[PDB]
């Protein structure tokens, strides 16, 4: 709010306009829509991805070629991407070009033509993209994790569109999706280094007369269920070592939840991985990577969304070691709160705290990052938490705070709006047998919750 | 890659 | 507002750019050293030093540096190029001084333990074996060797295996003694940074650094200008699936008046990939030809490298060792340079290139680290920092004519050097190339 020079207001159609920072060597701006794969349901599957791949093509007022050439002339530093919870159009441009970029952005957001040809191209192209994605464990495991954590609903609704469902994505369905989510009251226009006054001026000029379609409200809360799933061992490539993968998690916290900072500190304290400051002194490094080398990778993850999240540890190892994977992970989770002799130390917590503040602040040095973080925050709870407040909440964290949160998560004791189960989510690639009685090992360590 | 300039450098990456 | 500058009594320059609304920053020490400061038996030292600087100093043992940096959430890194050695840190504003302290400590008070030096010889070798697997890297190293025949710039950064096995603690300490002079280094910082205070810390932790007896402003000429040597080196390797070719001509230096014009011309030719295309809405006649009737190559990339007193400008090609007649793709490339030389280029493509150029040089100066990168490299190799607004001006004033002029100067009756790795049988001669280009 105060030092960031953050200002917020709305157009009469409900479009929120957010600005921050002061004049610089150049500006950043973007349109943020509250959409994503979690809203597709079973009827609009794949629409979010196709619409974002269709970004910046021909519009009612700008020929496809002219759109592309003009964006090149603006520096070509623009993009459209989408996730489970977001759909955004962003760019950084020289100061004098903010208006032109905003105009093009609103043209593709309000008047896309989506011709037969354009759609056919993106569809043909999406099939090849999916085929590639399915060969990357870094992408696939997390996908399986979400599907299992929410039984294929909302946050677990496929982020990777099923191959067979792509050809049936019609203009009709894309229009249905657009008419449900592309409304001014579901959009935010954010700018960094642009005076608020100017931003209101430009936004009103290109988006002010935009009117809502007043669609049916179809936004369901995420209901964590937890669950299990296993896909076949990946194909043995060249010299590459064969590896099995496993991810184990529990329902985490919403990004605006009060213990979110404690939980991110916990994430940092665990660290892990595959110059100094690279987190080689984090628990997963010390207690796992350094102890077992049949483990090629081990890291903590923290997926946090508007109404839920998944928190846990990922591990990749040699096929031969698979039998021990579950236990290794269980021990680490256990050791964050239930092991009186490995209680979280002042040193550990203090270092983790500084590493968390550090990576947040350093990331925020980028205009595009400031921009995206602002857009999403306003989109979600209509306010931008001031950096000062964020740092304070982290600096005030004490070891007990981290221990309380660790216990809550691993005990399956989170209580989010969706009223999730306390069952673990375990997903893996390799031979199912090789992993053993997964549930038994977890119960043996008091992890999870068996009584509702 | 995508579009510009290119000198050699070694890093304690 | 802009870049603040100050000079320490020992010659060290302190350059700074404050970034509003930040609580973190980057600080880096830039030394005009690198491999171009070594000799034939010396070759590889500067890089060897970089590795050892992290093994312990007179004030902090190795693990001590690591743990200290990780506890305040800072990051520490270094790199060596043919022109300089850079050590830098990213940290919260509270730790800037701690950062300067540690940087100076690692740079000047490093232990250089004999045990460490011997264990490291293996790591450096391992590293060498990895570069050998990056064909582009290999081709450009050979290109530097023949183009700057028997000159400093002609040696690689890592150095020969021979030298990696023979470098001695004496070699190391001499390099440090000879090159590490205040007048030869810059302490650059950006972000939540106070220039006055940083100059103090500079004095406090770097003040002890020796001034050269014959000081020279960072920009001033090292000595006898490198000389571009025409030449060719064919490296037959029938086992390779792809063939790699690099074609160069004497380019432009960091401070050259035509520096931006040279970059502009590079951008007009641009790149192309057999699978992706140009990444431009409208491909050049060259790109179109490259993709026609089966493709003439897998990819081509225009490149430009600069140094304080010299430069290399040219094309880097990648072809299918079993499918492409390298001659054909080379012809198209030369045809394209001639097109520029004959003025047959549109206002639109000139504008496209200037836009590409501005974005690449300016929109990329985003965080403190990138900004320190720019401040540091510019001052240490040039003696000044053109501001983002000044660079914008330099690019914006370029005309169709400037480009036509430059190409006609640099790509007509000038020597070219070339390197080819892989299936060499289909690659044309360096005299073939000049004949067709000047023709
Ligand atoms: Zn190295």
């Amino acid at each position: 709010a105060r030092t960031d020079n953050f200002k917020l207001s709305s157009l009469a159609n409900g479009l929120k306009v957010a600005t921050s920072n002061t004049p610089g060597h150049f500006s950043a701006l973007g349109l943020y829509i509250d959409a994503g794969s979690r809203f597709e349901g079973r009827n609009l599957k794949g629409c979010t991805h196709i619409l974002d791949r269709l970004a910046f093509k021909s519009t009612e007022h700008v020929e496809g070629r002219a759109m592309a050439e003009t964006l090149e002339l603006l520096g070509g530093n623009y993009q459209c991407t989408s996730s489970r919870e977001n759909l955004m159009y962003q760019a950084s441009v020289f100061n004098q070009d903010v208006g032109k970029m905003l105009q093009l952005m609103s043209e593709t957001v309000r008047f896309p033509k989506i011709t037969e040809q354009e759609l056919q191209e993106q569809k043909l192209s999406a099939e090849y993209e999916i085929d590639e994605v399915w060969m990357k464990p870094e992408l696939v495991l997390p996908e399986l994790l979400h599907t299992a954590a929410y039984s294929g609903e909302t946050l677990g609704s496929p982020l990777i569109c099923p191959r067979g469902l792509i050809p049936s994505i019609s203009k009709y369905y894309l229009l249905d999706y657009r008419n449900k989510f592309y409304t001014p009251e579901n959009t935010v226009a954010a700018f960094v280094g642009v005076p608020h006054e100017k931003a209101l001026e430009l936004t009103g000029k290109y988006l002010g007369d935009w009117q809502s379609t007043h669609p049916p409200i179809t936004k369901k809360v995420a209901q964590y269920t937890g669950g299990e799933s296993c896909i076949p061992p990946a194909p043995v490539f060249g010299n590459l070592p064969e590896l099995f993968h496993i991810q184990i998690g529990f329902e985490g916290l919403p990004i605006d939840h009060p213990d979110i900072y404690a939980l991110a500190t916990l994430q940092t304290l665990l660290g892990g991985g595959g110059g100094p400051g690279k987190g080689m002194y984090s628990r997963l490094y010390t207690h796992v990577l350094n102890q077992y080398y049949f483990v090629e990778n081990c890291v903590a993850f923290n997926h946090s969304y508007s109404d839920s999240g998944i928190f846990g540890i990922s591990l990749s190892c040699i096929p031969q070691a698979a039998p021990q994977a579950v236990e290794v992970i269980a021990q680490q989770m256990y050791n964050t709160f239930a092991n009186k002799d490995l209680r979280l130390t002042e040193d550990e917590v203090s270092r983790a705290k500084n590493q968390l503040k550090s990576s947040l602040l350093m990331n925020l040095e980028s205009k595009l990052v400031e921009l995206e973080d602002m857009g999403r925050q306003v989109l979600m709870h209509g306010r931008k938490i001031p950096v000062n407040e964020m740092i304070s909440k982290i600096e005030d964290l004490k070891p007990d705070d981290i221990s309380r949160v660790a216990e809550m998560i691993f005990t399956g004791n989170v209580n989010n709006a969706g009223n999730g189960k306390g069952r673990a989510t375990v997903v893996m690639q390799g031979d199912r047998g090789s992993f053993g009685d997964v549930e038994n090992v977890l119960k043996a360590y008091g992890l999870g919750n068996s009584s509702s | 890659s995508i579009r510009f300039f290119k000198p050699a450098t070694r890093t304690l990456c | 507002p802009g870049t603040r500058t100050s000079k320490l009594p020992n010659g060290l320059t302190i350059a700074t750019e404050y970034i509003p609304n930040t609580s973190s920053a980057t600080v880096g020490i830039f030394v005009d050293a690198g491999s171009r400061a070594e000799n034939v038996k010396n070759n590889g030292t500067a890089h060897f030093l970089q590795h050892l600087a992290f093994k312990g100093t007179q004030n902090r043992p190795q693990q001590g540096i690591e743990l200290e940096i990780e506890n305040i959430g800072s990051h520490l890194n270094a790199y060596t190029s043919r022109e300089n050695t850079v050590y830098y840190a990213k940290s919260l504003q509270e730790d800037i001084p701690k950062a300067v302290d540690i940087l100076s400590d690692i740079l000047t008070k490093s232990v250089l333990d004999n045990s460490a030096i011997e264990r490291e010889r293996d790591v450096i070798i391992r590293e060498s074996e990895e570069v050998d697997k990056m064909y582009d890297e290999v081709v450009f190293d050979h290109l530097h060797e023949i183009t700057y025949k028997d000159q400093p710039l002609g040696r690689t950064i890592l150095g020969p295996i021979k030298n990696i096995k023979s470098i001695t603690r004496t070699d190391l300490k001499d390099y440090i003694t000879k090159n590490y002079k205040g007048d030869r280094m810059v302490l650059a910082g950006a972000g939540a940074v106070d220039h006055e205070k940083l100059v103090q810390y500079a004095q406090k932790y770097f003040g002890h650094v020796p001034k050269s007896e014959s000081p020279v402003p960072l920009g001033s000429p090292r000595g006898p200008l490198p000389v571009f040597c025409r030449g060719e080196r064919f490296i037959k390797e029938n086992t390779l699936p792809t063939t790699h070719i690099a074609i160069a001509l004497e380019g432009v230096s960091w401070s050259a008046p035509d520096y931006f014009v040279a970059l502009a011309t590079q951008a007009i030719v641009g790149n192309w990939d057999r699978a992706i295309g140009t990444g431009t809405n409208s491909p050049s006649p060259l790109a179109v030809a490259a993709s026609q009737n089966g493709s003439l190559a897998n990819s081509y990339m225009s490149f430009s490298t600069s140094y304080a007193d010299s430069g290399l400008w040219g094309m880097y090609i990648v072809t299918d060792s079993n499918e492409h007649n390298v001659r054909l793709i080379v012809n198209e490339i030369l045809k394209e340079w001639k097109r520029i030389k004959s003025g047959k280029i549109s206002d639109a493509e000139v504008n496209r290139a200037k836009a590409q150029l501005k974005a690449a040089l300016l929109l990329s100066l985003d965080g403190s680290t990138a900004i320190v990168e720019d401040i540091g490299r510019q001052v240490v190799t040039t003696g000044k920092r053109l501001s983002p607004e000044e660079v914008f001006e330099q690019v914006d004033k370029i005309t169709k004519d400037d480009i036509i002029m430059w190409a006609n100067y640099r790509l007509q009756n000038k020597p070219v050097s070339m390197v080819a790795l892989g299936n060499t049988s289909t690659v044309p001669n360096v005299s073939y190339i000049e004949e067709k280009l000047n023709q």
